[PDB]
């Protein structure tokens, strides 16, 4: 079906111990592939998936200058922010980003984003006409005018329909055997106990996306096995039936408690 | 300020067999801000070991991160996760069990 | 490690002439392209920012191609105006480093749709005037170093809409006549050279 | 805009001179760049809201700052022949990859071993041609600057006392006069070409000037004649007939 | 392959 790439980032302010701790990754549909941390001793961009460990050095090098900028335009935005909301330079906050683009089965684009929070709340975000900006704050609407006025979205959305479209598609070639199949769950029930709760799980799937008595049911949040897997389980206190629906899945399985 | 308490959770990558190697982990999740402090125990004594993945977020702003540390299950042993925040009162152990 | 090299160094074409400058870099990582227009007197003038992302712009008569993955870039000049003649340079944003290519002069010279080529003697405060010739009509350097032979230099006349090209020669020789002073260079035929 | 000072410089060797730059009103960004003959323009460094931002080959005699008021300054020291090129400022919103920069005039700097060589240029009218009235019905007056160095000149032409710029045209470059000699004096030539009738009126007063930026009054001067500073000599013509 | 952008807020 549809695939993605996405960049996110994170800069962490340190009152009084130095520098702002900076982390951002890169995935893939669900597959992180790059990262960079700045609390390494020689920070460089460094590869997480086989497929990309393929391009040259000028593409990390690329990488590693791109993702230093960043650390270093969000050290001065920190600054710039306690200056736009009145606050003290001892206090920790956050600056967080996301951009990436979706494409179809059929590799053209679906939609751009590209979002800023500060301190887990929305900030200032492009869009999706990749033209006009939407602010949350008049603080933000500062942003907005300095944006408008140095045409930011002219080059997010000619990055956004041009060169991060061309680079997924040229991602999922190369890992074609890793991020174009899907996985499908290791379904089980298992029961705890005049009551008790059976436990549909699913283990080992690829993507993340997976469905498993709206109100009474118990489903915890999908999580990763650590080996690029997911698992996910779902708990209600014969007559009861656990739906799996997954894309890697040829039909939806249901599946009752067996004795 | 935005503050979220972690949605912790403890399992394994493997399912459950005694005597095999396997994978324990803690991904913590659904937080806010990223300052966390994550222990994994084994009968209550700290692993030393302790990889973590990087960090990351979601679509809501809110953080995940997963601790994880290889190791052989044993039906003695009793493994547990330790996860201090700011939102917490009191620090929260979660303790492994193969079910959950 | 960054190189910007353009082509041509410099460029003289009659007026109309739709203009194609070429501009080479060596490293394709950068954060934008820019053409400047450098005028003697006022300095550099962004004419075209291209985006990183970016493969053209637009501006009037003005637009330039950006292609990172060859590492060039073309700007088109369409009708070429003689408001035009300058320095055309090509810029590049690089990580913390900005650099500049050798540039390309640009002359655009007027349409003289009535020719009138002539060589006059101004009364010595000894000057010789070649003017009202064609743009084609090339003013070549003298063959003495007594006799001093400028190139030719447009004035435009905007009240009355006339242009015309002209060379001044002087010198401090005895046997300097302006009949004689522009024949190193070749001159129209029909060169009305008065008595 | 972005405005520089001084505009023209005279100096010796071993010289220090300070070039100062007022940015674009709003701007934080300002750069200095380098314009030579065998690098062509060159980026020497940036500030950014009084933080060095970015810095070329700058030497390391070189020497720059930006002020809390965002005007920033160039000191060259230690100067050499070498060092002759123009300077020029630039400012900029911020440091958006997506914007532009906006250059100052610049400053032209000449450095001379020794101002010995240093002279203030002669200036002559010469009236147009009777014949050229009589055939094309209009008149042309040339201005002639001789025996100058450097080629630090700028002409302008002012009619009835007032400046003018149609019909004018002044040579782009000053004409070396004698490319035997390494340090030869330089010439310009610049043509002020009005109506016939326009210069026919006995009551019209022509003048070409030729702003000549020479050595400063602080520097010294050894030699019996005439100390070369920045003057403007000057031409006058009436009409005539 | 990242985004090539400089824009302060
Ligand atoms: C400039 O480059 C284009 C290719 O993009 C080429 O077709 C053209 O001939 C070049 N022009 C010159 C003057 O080299
Ligand atoms: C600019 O030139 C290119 C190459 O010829 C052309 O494809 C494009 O349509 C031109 N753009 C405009 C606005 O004319
Ligand atoms: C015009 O004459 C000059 C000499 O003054 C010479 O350098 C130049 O090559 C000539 N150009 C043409 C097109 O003949
Ligand atoms: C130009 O005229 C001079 C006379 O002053 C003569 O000596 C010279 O040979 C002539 N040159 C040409 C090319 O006719
Ligand atoms: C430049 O030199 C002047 C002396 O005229 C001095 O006052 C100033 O501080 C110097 N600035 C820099 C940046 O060196
Ligand atoms: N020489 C002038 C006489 C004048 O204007 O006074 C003419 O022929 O018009």
């Amino acid at each position: 079906g549809s695939h993605s790439m996405r960049y996110f980032h994170t800069s962490v302010s340190r009152p009084g111990r130095g520098e702002p701790r900076f982390i951002t990754v890169g995935y893939v549909d669900d597959t992180l592939f790059v990262r960079f941390d700045s609390d390494a001793a020689s920070p460089r961009e460094e590869p997480r998936a086989p497929w990309i460990e393929q391009e040259g050095p000028e593409y990390w090098d690329r990488e590693t200058q791109i993702s230093k900028a960043k650390a270093q335009t969000d050290r001065e935005d920190l600054r710039t922010l306690l200056r736009y909301y009145n606050q003290s330079e001892a206090g920790s906050h956050t600056l967080q980003n996301m951009y990436g683009c979706d494409v179809g089965p059929d590799g053209r684009l679906l939609r751009g984003y590209h979002q800023d929070a500060y301190d887990g709340k929305d900030y200032i975000a492009l869009n999706e006409d990749l033209s006009s900006w939407t602010a949350a704050d008049t603080a933000a609407q500062i942003t907005q005018r300095k944006w408008e006025a140095a045409r930011v979205a002219e080059q997010l959305r000619a990055y956004l329909e041009g060169e991060c479209v061309e680079w997924l598609r040229r991602y999922l070639e190369n890992g074609k055997e890793t991020l174009q199949r899907a996985d499908p769950p290791k379904t089980h029930v298992t029961h705890h106990p005049h009551e008790a709760t059976l436990r549909c799980w699913a283990l080992g799937f690829y993507p993340a996306e997976i469905t498993l008595q709206t109100q009474d049911t118990e489903l915890v949040e999908t999580r990763p096995a650590g080996d690029r897997t997911f698992q996910k389980w779902a708990a209600v206190v014969q007559r009861y039936t656990c739906h799996v629906q997954h894309e890697g899945l040829p039909k939806p399985l249901t599946l009752r408690w067996e004795p | 300020m935005i503050q979220r308490t972690p949605k912790i959770q403890v399992y394994s990558r493997h399912p459950a067999e005694n005597g095999k190697s396997n994978f324990l982990n803690c991904y913590v999740s659904g937080f806010h801000p990223s300052d966390i402090e994550v222990d994994l125990l084994k009968n209550g004594e700290r692993i030393e070991k302790v990889e973590h993945s990087d960090l990351s977020f979601s679509k809501d702003w809110s953080f995940y991160l997963l601790y994880y540390t290889e190791f052989t299950p044993t039906e003695k042993d009793e493994y547990a996760c330790r996860v201090n925040h700011v939102t917490l009162s009191q620090p929260k152990i979660v303790k492994w069990d193969r079910d959950m | 490690k960054q190189e910007v090299t353009q082509i041509p160094a410099a460029l003289s074409v009659p007026e109309g002439e739709n203009l194609v400058l070429n501009c080479s870099f060596t490293d394709s990582a950068i954060y934008n392209l820019q053409w400047f227009r450098q005028d003697p007197g006022k300095g550099l003038t962004s004419l075209l920012l291209i985006q990183s992302s970016q493969r053209e712009q637009t501006s009037g008569r003005l637009n330039a191609s950006l292609d990172k993955s060859s590492g060039r870039s073309t700007l088109y000049i369409a009708a070429s105006q003689p408001g035009d003649s300058a320095t055309y340079l090509c810029a590049v944003s690089n990580f913390n480093k900005f650099y500049f290519g050798s540039g390309t002069k640009l002359n655009v010279k007027p349409n003289i749709q009535n020719p009138d080529p002539a060589v006059y003697q101004l009364r010595d405060s000894s000057v010789c005037l070649f003017t009202d010739f064609d743009s084609q009509t090339n003013v070549s350097q003298s063959k003495d170093s007594d006799v001093y032979i400028t190139d030719k230099c447009v004035l435009d006349m905007r009240s009355m809409d006339f242009k015309s090209n002209s060379a001044v020669a002087w010198s401090n020789k005895s046997d300097f006549a302006c009949a004689n002073a522009f024949n190193n260079s070749i001159i129209p035929e029909d060169t009305f050279f008065p008595s | 805009g972005v405005t520089q000072t001084p505009k023209h410089l005279i100096t010796a060797t071993g010289q220090r001179v300070t070039l100062r730059c007022s940015p674009r009103s709003g701007d934080l960004s300002v750069y200095w760049y380098q314009q030579s003959l065998d690098q062509g323009l060159q980026f020497l460094i940036q500030y950014y809201n009084g933080e060095e931002r970015a810095k070329g080959n700058i030497l390391e005699r070189f020497s720059a700052q930006q002020f809390p008021d965002l005007h920033s300054e160039l000191n060259l020291s230690s100067l050499e022949l070498g060092d002759s090129a123009l300077y020029f400022c630039a400012s900029s919103v911020a440091t958006y990859s997506t914007d532009t920069q906006y250059f100052g005039p610049g400053t032209r700097l000449t450095v001379l071993e020794d101002l010995k060589n240093v002279f203030p240029p002669e200036v002559a009218v010469f009236e147009p041609s009777e014949a050229e009235i009589s055939h094309t019905q209009k008149a042309t007056l040339v201005c002639l600057a001789t025996g100058f160095y450097p080629d630090h000149v700028e002409l302008s032409w002012w009619v009835n006392g007032k400046e003018v710029h149609s019909g004018v045209c002044t040579d782009p470059q000053p004409l070396k006069e004698q490319p035997a000699l390494n340090d030869s004096r330089y010439c310009l030539s610049s043509r002020l070409r009005v109506s016939a009738t326009f210069w026919q009126n006995p009551r019209n007063h022509f003048r070409c000037q030729v702003q000549f930026y020479g050595l400063s009054e602080n520097d010294e001067w050894t030699q019996d004649r005439a100390k070369p500073v920045t003057q403007i000599v000057s031409a006058e013509a009436w009409g005539r007939a | 392959t990242r985004l090539a952008l400089i824009a302060p807020k």
